[PDB]
């Protein structure tokens, strides 16, 4: 579906600067954020 | 020795029950079946009837030989192909 | 028949008839006109 | 009365979206069979009477004949392998879940 | 219609006749076909419309009389004749195989005894050149050649 | 060297057998695997073939509920392209945005 | 004792002879088995889908290759889910 | 589920026997879901190492239909490897001898080519006519829709329809017909 | 009295697929409201056990439940046997319903709890390059890094 997620502006690899590629993996468990990933 | 006859469902005749010659009349025709006398391992002279080669005129050991058994550009031998055996 | 890629009517009673998926011009009273489509 | 796929066979599925339109919620409660489309389960004077044990001893052919007719396969599975084969396969394979 | 009677006595009777349907759709159309807006949606199937345009006996009707442009009248003859081969018309007939989209006449093709390269391949006709223009309703042609 | 280059074939051939589940039971449910595949994408689902097939597998009545998803999607897009004006967009054909 | 089923940690004999003795002392009548689904039959690998019904209401189904065991697993089921100790129940919290 | 181990197992990996029907279905669509249903490809737990096939019982292939004029176009060539074993029969020549083999060969073709394709062929079940044995009879599930729609012959129309169908053309009066 | 653009029923007059017809927006959405509603109290209430989560985590697409076990094929600068959140849950699913999100679930929606247990090395992998007549051959062994988590806790709330 890349056509389409061009079509609505959201790249069209679903790994490319969506929030699901972008947002942290994992926090701890108390809360506190993850040291930033490499990628 | 047991021989199976296919008949018609008017021609069944009880089991057990003695056959003899006269079930046969003169004058009529009939087909007889048998095993023919074995001749064993023959070559295709005999088996097949070929004319094999001649015998002098510098004939090496091939007088009674199959010639050629096929063609060159086969890589094989036809299925069925005449070579000696049993006959 | 002679056999013909191209079909010509050589007579005014000359007609052509498709038969077994073939053209063939039939001629009845010059049956030497007789062709068949190859 | 409109239905995004029949609904007997698998779950009665109810499709929704949230108020700030961010999530689906699907609704899928299983279908239970009816009793109706159910079906009931189906159903020497003097002597002993003696177990009727006979088995006889098919030979390898007709024997593997018999079982790839009964179970709708061919001779070569049931034919047997060498040595090498028999020892190579592990008689200890890993087993998870 | 008209009938002729023999008796010797031969004599023309008139009988009852259809009329055209009240009101077509398209009342501006020039072909029966264009006036109810069917031009490119019958098939061989569509045996209602067929009968309307065939003989009692199988034959089509001439142009003239049927009021079909050349296009139409040529397409109902091919859908006609493949109904005809299909057998779905068992009551005009004249005076077991089952087909469909049967093109040419049964006894008149030789088999393919020699199918050519994949690049020259002998392909096997089905359906009509002449409903290639027909509706698809899918995203892929008809595949006039098997 | 092939227990080099068969890393590359197992990849494709895992994803091969993903493909081939998946559209066993979208056809189970009536659906096509294209069907299913690019609805859910326009659904805004992310879901690779590998979990679709694994719920297929060992989720069934979610599957079903994926299914239905999907159809509805396409029976949208079918609604919006045979009315061709300004209609409401859809229920579920609704885009959320990020910024 | 995490993931092990039930009568796999605790064995038993008669299930159907625990499950009619756990409907009649909470008041159910006695189950029916019925036979909900069939595949095969004469063959030599068959499937039977058994279903424990109470009042017509389908309160078990258990999967065999005879109709006994099918009927026998039916009732482990339905044991199962009268006990609470299901497959889909809620894990233990740590 | 809820079930016991192994008779989970058996439910999912059990053979399912499917019916399907001739009677004027083109050899090929009825070869095709027949032959994804023997390898199993209807599954979605199918792997090729799995074994997952189903028996697939058809019947009326006497009574099969051959779209344009494949009944006599449509050559089935074979070779008994004796010199001049070419023998080459039209589809109808075939069909007269043997009348599954049509179906049967198509359902051949579309197998894959691998070790497995006799024993799918050997849970391959097919019929010429309407008999079918009782043990499979009673062994069958799920008769499976067929392909085609059985266009529904002019004389097989009801009256309703037929009036309501429009007359397209008014016919002069004076014509023979 | 024909419509202008009727068609006689032929067999493909008409589409061969079947109409369908959507429901209405308003009435629709008040329908969505009360399964949404249905579906939060079974939620408050309790009516469901053993959550399945799919989780998007190292690239990888995760079907995974309570006590679980995933390698994740890296190091993951964490202790052993650390409780960490994963965070980004395409979905969350139990008996009788299940969430979607798009792509994501909100995280006061849902939480997925998991450890780290273990840091650990994969078996040697062989990367053999041959090219033949060339005399050409390169051989390497590698052992990528790999954690070992245990999934224990899928937890969902009130929030629809
Ligand atoms: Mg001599
Ligand atoms: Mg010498
Ligand atoms: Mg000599
Ligand atoms: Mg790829
Ligand atoms: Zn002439
Ligand atoms: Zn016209």
């Amino acid at each position: 579906g890349g056509q389409w997620r061009l079509q609505q502006g959201l790249a069209a690899n679903p790994s490319g600067y969506g929030p699901l590629t972008e947002l942290p993996d994992w926090s701890y468990a108390d809360g506190r954020p993850a040291p930033p990933m490499k990628g | 020795t047991v021989k199976i006859f296919n008949i018609t469902d008017n021609a069944a005749i009880k089991p057990g029950t003695p056959l003899y010659a006269a079930h046969f009349r003169p004058g009529q025709y009939v087909d007889v079946t048998a095993k023919t006398i074995g001749k064993g391992f023959q070559g295709v002279m005999k088996r097949w009837g070929f004319k094999g080669q001649p015998a002098t005129h510098g004939q090496t050991k091939t007088h009674r030989r199959p010639g050629a058994v096929a063609t060159g550009d086969i890589g094989r031998v036809w299925p069925g192909t005449k070579m000696p055996g049993k006959m | 028949f002679k056999n013909k890629t191209v079909l010509k009517k050589r007579c005014k009673d000359c007609y052509l008839v498709k038969r077994r998926g073939r053209w063939y011009v039939y001629c009845k009273t010059h049956p030497r006109h007789k062709q068949r489509q190859m | 009365t409109y239905s995004p796929l029949p609904d007997d066979y698998n779950c009665n599925v109810e499709l929704a979206l949230t108020s700030d339109g961010r999530t689906i919620v699907c609704y899928h409660p299983s279908v239970d069979i009816p009793y109706e489309h159910t079906k009931p389960i189906p159903r020497d004077q003097v002597l002993k009477t003696r177990l009727e044990e006979k088995v006889e001893h098919l030979e390898e052919g007709p024997m593997i004949e018999q079982l790839s007719k009964m179970f709708f396969t061919t001779k070569h599975r049931w034919y047997p392998h060498g040595r090498y084969h028999r020892c190579r396969k592990n008689l200890n394979p890993p087993k998870d879940r | 219609f008209r009938e002729v009677v023999e008796t010797t006595i031969i004599e023309g009777r008139i009988t009852a006749t259809p009329k055209e349907s009240p009101n077509p759709p398209n009342p501006s159309g020039q072909c029966p076909i264009c006036r109810w807006n069917l031009k490119h949606k019958y098939n061989y199937d569509d045996v209602l419309l067929l009968s309307q345009f065939i003989r009692p006996h199988g034959g089509m009707l001439p142009r003239k009389i049927t009021g079909l442009c050349q296009e139409e009248h040529r397409k109902i003859e091919e859908c006609v004749k493949m109904a005809h081969r299909a057998g779905l018309l068992p009551n005009h007939r004249p005076r077991q195989l089952n087909r469909y989209l049967t093109r040419w006449a049964p006894g008149s093709v030789k088999p393919i005894y020699k199918k050519g390269p994949r690049w020259n391949r002998v392909r096997m006709p089905v359906g009509s050149p002449l409903l290639r223009d027909n509706v698809c309703y899918s995203r892929t042609p008809w595949k006039l050649y098997h | 060297v092939k227990c080099t280059k068969a890393r590359y074939l197992k990849k494709k051939n895992m994803r091969t057998l993903w493909i081939n589940r998946i559209t066993a039971a979208s056809q189970e449910h009536g659906l096509k695997y294209p069907a299913l595949i690019g609805n859910l994408v326009k659904c805004q689902v992310e879901l690779n073939r590998k979990v679709l097939a694994d719920l297929a597998i060992y989720e069934p009545k979610t599957f079903k509920s994926l299914a239905a998803l999907a159809s509805r999607r396409r029976h949208e897009g079918f609604a919006a392209a045979l009315g061709d004006g300004k209609e409401p967009e859809g229920i579920f054909s609704r885009v959320v945005q990020y910024h | 004792m995490t993931g092990k089923e039930l009568f796999e940690m605790w064995k038993i004999i008669n299930p159907m002879g625990l499950l009619v003795e756990e409907l009649k002392k909470r008041n159910v009548s006695a189950p029916e088995s019925r036979l909900t689904r069939q595949s095969g039959g004469t063959t030599a690998l068959p499937l039977y889908f058994v279903g424990l019904y109470c009042d017509k209401k389908l309160i078990a189904e258990g999967p065999g290759e005879t109709v006994l065991v099918a009927e026998e697993e039916a009732a482990r089921v339905a044991l199962r889910k009268l006990y609470g100790f299901t497959e889909n129940r809620r894990p233990w919290n740590y | 589920s809820s079930f016991s181990r192994a008779p989970q197992q058996w439910a999912t990996f059990a053979r399912i026997w499917y019916l399907l029907d001739g009677k004027m279905q083109p050899p090929g669509k009825l070869a095709a879901m027949a032959s994804i249903r023997l390898q199993g490809l209807h599954k979605p737990v199918y792997h090729a190492l799995s074994d997952c096939g189903d028996h697939v019982v058809i019947m009326n292939t006497r009574h099969i239909a051959f779209s344009g004029n494949k009944w006599e176009q449509k050559v089935y060539s074979s070779h008994t490897g004796y010199p001049g074993g070419f023998r080459q029969v039209t589809a109808a020549q075939l069909h007269l001898r043997d009348p599954v083999a049509i179906v049967k060969l198509a359902i051949y073709g579309m197998l894959p080519k691998n070790l497995h394709r006799r024993t799918m062929m050997e849970r391959l079940h097919l019929f010429p006519d309407e008999y079918i044995p009782e043990d499979i009879l009673k062994n069958l599930v799920e008769e499976l829709p067929q392909p085609r729609k059985i266009p529904k012959r002019l004389d097989e129309y009801t009256q309703e329809e037929i009036d309501a169908f429009p007359r397209l053309w008014t016919p002069p009066e004076d014509y023979r017909l | 009295s024909y419509l202008p653009g009727y068609v006689p029923k032929t067999s493909l007059s008409s589409p061969p697929w079947p109409e369908v017809v959507l429901p209405d927006p308003v009435e629709e959405t008040r329908h969505h409201a009360e399964v949404v509603k249905k579906v939060n109290e079974m939620i408050v209430t309790g009516q469901y056990g053993r959550l399945f989560a799919v989780v998007h985590f190292a690239s990888r697409q995760w079907k995974v439940t309570s006590e679980d076990l995933i390698l994740i094929g890296n190091e993951l600068d964490l202790a052993c046997g650390e409780r960490i959140r994963l965070e980004k849950v395409l979905l969350v699913g139990a008996d009788n319903f299940t969430l979607l999100g798009k792509p994501l679930l909100g995280k006061d929606l849902v939480r997925v709890e998991a450890t780290v247990i273990e840091k650990t090395e994969s078996w040697p992998r062989i990367i053999m390059r041959f090219r033949k007549r060339k005399n050409f051959k390169k051989k390497r062994i590698v052992t990528t890094p790999q954690t070992v988590l245990r999934i224990n806790s899928i937890e969902i709330a009130p929030c629809l």
